[PDB]
């Protein structure tokens, strides 16, 4: 077994490496970017004489002028009194200058006229705006036509991809506007056009975003966040933080950050060579199910952080000029969601890795008779779970025919399966149900805790315990021969 | 509210009349901290400190 | 093959499931909470806060029949709130009445019991316990109308009860009341002036009925308060929503055509059951699922008359719905629907466990069922000498906190308790409290002894069954 010892051993030195890798991916001088762009960037008052936070409006017109506001003071940097303090000076690297060239902010309006109000109801209820909703999205925009900020058209500047959230997907039926120079149009010009109130009644969701510009690795780092423009005024935010940047790295210091992780792939090459010599030779369609259960993802489980990182380094760099110039403004329609999915990959791939390295950890006895005990007993425990509900599905219809009326807790067909799991958890109340019927009730009951708990309970310890002890005389007969 | 409990239920404890052995005077020493404390804004209610 | 049977089986199945789903039709659970708040939990006036479910006195019983009886009975669907431009969610509760209700109570004599003659001098009222011998059949009071004469059981088509503490009859001294408010409320106060609840009276019965208009359900109402002998006040309540208008819609005159398929069905399994005693292993009884079936065919039949009974006494409920200016006695429909209720419940229940026979084909289910069918007579064996443990604790817990607990009080409520206990279900605050000695001892011999002796004895006798099975079953393979 020497040999099958040193491929144990290369495996486990390949998972090792592939987990220093994924946890250098999560390297530091983040956590304190992230906390500054999340508190500081777009949540801060908007001056000194108020005590509202960024989502605590409440007022259409205080929702405003709180947005027009954070708007104006979050456009531009700190003072930062150390060059000619041209537009906007900015010396720091904390969520200070997340303006990055011309601003794109919309509003989608809220539809009026969902239904008729009812005949008896005359002058009460005339114009009502209904909830925002994309089945009858309409185009609202604000009367005097001029720019494009007096729009109301598809979502070819909207640039989202999915919302799948608490309503519906997001709407780019709104108006896109851009925003000019600091000290030009977005300093002492934002309420200029208040003839057209934004917050009248109608008005759906403020779909608004922030860059950072202040990484050193291409500052390529864009935020998004949706209010939606309550009935009563107000607007009650939803966001989330993305901090990143290039992937840029130095020789001084970096020089093995992803180095060695192509080298991990090369990894997945050796399998990939008993991959086509271990199917189509030797035991062919038979280790596929009883015994392929990690061995088979174990090939492409990789394969995901890899392409992510492929489609995310070399694919993305090219288009990280970030050129804007006041004329040109990239959205993050891509980035951001290719952000999460990689966040996500790279947390499962850790998480399955981290069970791969304990399933290895178990070189000790113990370990392997416990793995092997759950393993061999698969199809009973799983038969037996059949007969398990059946059982609890009688009762719950028994119960919810009978205590269906006048009791509470099994008013319906869930309530009832609720209710009896929770009686099964020592959560029994026998109150109102031995009252509901005086006779058929705690038979029911007594039933109920009599033969589930006794028998069945029983049968899984009993399942489990002949598993494991056969799997104990098997390992043990194995020695002297 | 403090001020009313201590002089509600704590002072007429203290001294009573024919009850409550002291065996020494009360004390109340408090820390300072020299620091404006900012009052917490509107939120999720947080249970920190 | 057996594949024609399981599709039959499967047949009926479905046509009891979807029967079943059909008549349990929806919302019926909100009108009765509705119910139950409207008539239960307002309180009987401004100035006090004691509702129905909380009386405690004959004055407060009387303060209800004015208060929250009247002013929640007679049109409270008043929609003086924030309603938006339509009836609300909890206002949907206009329910005409059905005529007018009834109020009647049950009383005994002056010496029905004997005092002893050392306390003869002190005392000379003897009012016995309710029962049927002492029942007092006088009049009483102004003796004018049915409220002070009594009146026969057949002269008033009355039936027992079974209430809380007895078993009241049918008689008793009744009265019908009116249908407007402001005349109800009078005949009430002058039923309140020339007192009518004297220290004898041991029953109170409140009777009516509703339809609500809109939902197209009855709803049967009625009311006890019962004065025991020692003081005090018991209340109790029954409300039963009802549903006989079964010919509205297309959707109804389905479950007549799934009516008639059950009837063929049970004829169909009666012919074969009967067919299969007789040629086939006359008393085949020794099998479960042989003596399972016989349940099913006698339960569906049970339904299935209670059911017709039902159907032929609908006709007795319309005739009525124009005349308000009798009584309206729909207590046999609320029973028989119950009843009704608790049989088809039951008959589904056996007809879902009646499925384990089918699932026996592979190795993994086959192994189980015979493990299950082996350890039978050992587990029934066993729980024999269990539930006499059980019972020797119940009746010391009986006789121990029979009187101050009220978990104890009766053995039944005992034998549920000690159910409960087993769950970790226990107060313990009045245990102890009850019997500081004698108390706690019981308390824990029984979790002890319980737990660790009994419990771990049926895990054995269950786990050895089933390696014994699973050898025998390795055994007979291989080997031949
Ligand atoms: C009850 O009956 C006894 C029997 O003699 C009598 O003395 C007593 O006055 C009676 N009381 C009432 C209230 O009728
Ligand atoms: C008793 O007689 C009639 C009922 O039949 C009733 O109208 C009358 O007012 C009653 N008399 C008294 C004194 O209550
Ligand atoms: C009892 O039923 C008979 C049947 O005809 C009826 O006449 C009588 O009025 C009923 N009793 C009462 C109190 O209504
Ligand atoms: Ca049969």
């Amino acid at each position: 077994l020497k040999s099958v010892l040193r491929e144990l051993v290369t495996y486990l030195l390949f998972l090792i490496v592939l987990c220093i890798l994924t946890y250098g991916m999560m390297s530091s001088n983040v956590y304190y970017y992230t906390r500054m762009m999340s508190q500081l960037f777009l949540d801060t008052p908007v001056s000194k004489t108020e005590k509202t936070n960024f989502k605590t409006l409440s007022s259409m017109e205080d929702f405003w002028k709180f947005t027009e506001g954070s708007l104006l003071d979050g456009l531009y940097w700190k003072m930062q009194p150390s060059n000619q303090t041209e537009a906007d000076n900015r010396s720091f690297i904390f969520y200070e200058n997340l303006l990055l060239g011309v601003p794109r902010i919309r509003q989608l309006r809220v539809r009026n006229g969902s239904c008729s109000i009812p005949q008896d109801l005359r002058d009460e209820i005339k114009e009502c705006y209904d909830v925002y909703s994309v089945s009858s999205e309409d185009r609202a925009p604000f009367g005097p036509r001029n720019g494009t900020a007096w729009i109301y058209t598809s979502e070819k500047d909207l640039n989202g991809s999915s919302h799948w959230g608490i309503i519906a997907t997001y709407s780019g039926a709104g108006y896109y506007l851009d925003l000019s120079r600091t000290r030009e149009e977005t300093a002492a010009q934002v309420a200029s056009l208040k003839k057209n109130v934004w917050l009248d009644r109608g008005t759906r969701a403020t779909f608004i975003d922030f860059s950072v510009y202040n990484a050193n690795i291409n500052l390529f780092c864009v935020v998004r966040l949706l209010v939606e423009f309550p009935a009563t005024g107000g607007v009650i935010p939803s966001w989330q933080f993305q901090p990143l940047k290039l992937i840029r790295y130095v020789t001084t210091f970096d020089f093995f950050l992803a180095a060695c992780e192509i080298i991990f792939c090369f990894f997945i090459f050796y399998y990939v060579v008993e991959e086509i010599l271990e199917i189509r030779i030797h035991k062919l369609h038979y280790f596929r199910s009883f015994w392929n259960c990690l061995d088979v993802v174990i090939v492409v489980l990789s394969v995901v952080a890899i392409g992510i990182n492929i489609y995310r380094t070399s694919n993305v760099e090219v288009l990280l000029q970030f050129l804007e110039d006041q004329n040109t403004f990239p959205n993050f329609e891509h980035l951001a969601y290719w952000q999460i999915q990689f966040n996500n990959i790279a947390a499962v791939t850790v998480f399955f890795v981290w069970i791969k390295l304990f399933k290895f950890i178990n070189f000790n006895r113990t370990m392997s008779q416990l793995s092997t005990t759950m393993s061999r007993c698969a199809k009973d425990l799983f038969g037996f779970a059949i007969m398990f509900f059946i059982i609890f599905l009688a009762y719950a219809q028994l119960a919810y025919l009978v205590f269906g009326t006048q009791v509470d807790d099994f008013s319906t067909f869930q309530e009832c399966i609720f209710t009896q799991f929770r009686i099964i958890l020592g959560d029994i109340n026998f109150a109102e149900i031995e009252e509901a019927n005086r006779v058929l009730g705690p038979i029911y009951f007594t039933t109920f805790v009599f033969f589930m708990f006794f028998i069945l309970l029983n049968m899984f310890l009993a399942i489990i315990n002949d598993t494991y002890s056969e799997v104990k005389s098997d390992l043990a007969q194995q020695k002297a021969e | 509210e403090l001020w009313p409990w201590m002089a509600h239920v704590l002072l007429p404890y203290v001294h009573g009349n024919q009850s409550s052995p002291e065996l020494g005077p009360p004390r109340l020493r408090q820390v300072r901290l020299q620091e404006a404390l900012y009052p917490d804004p509107p939120g999720p209610r947080v249970h920190t400190c």
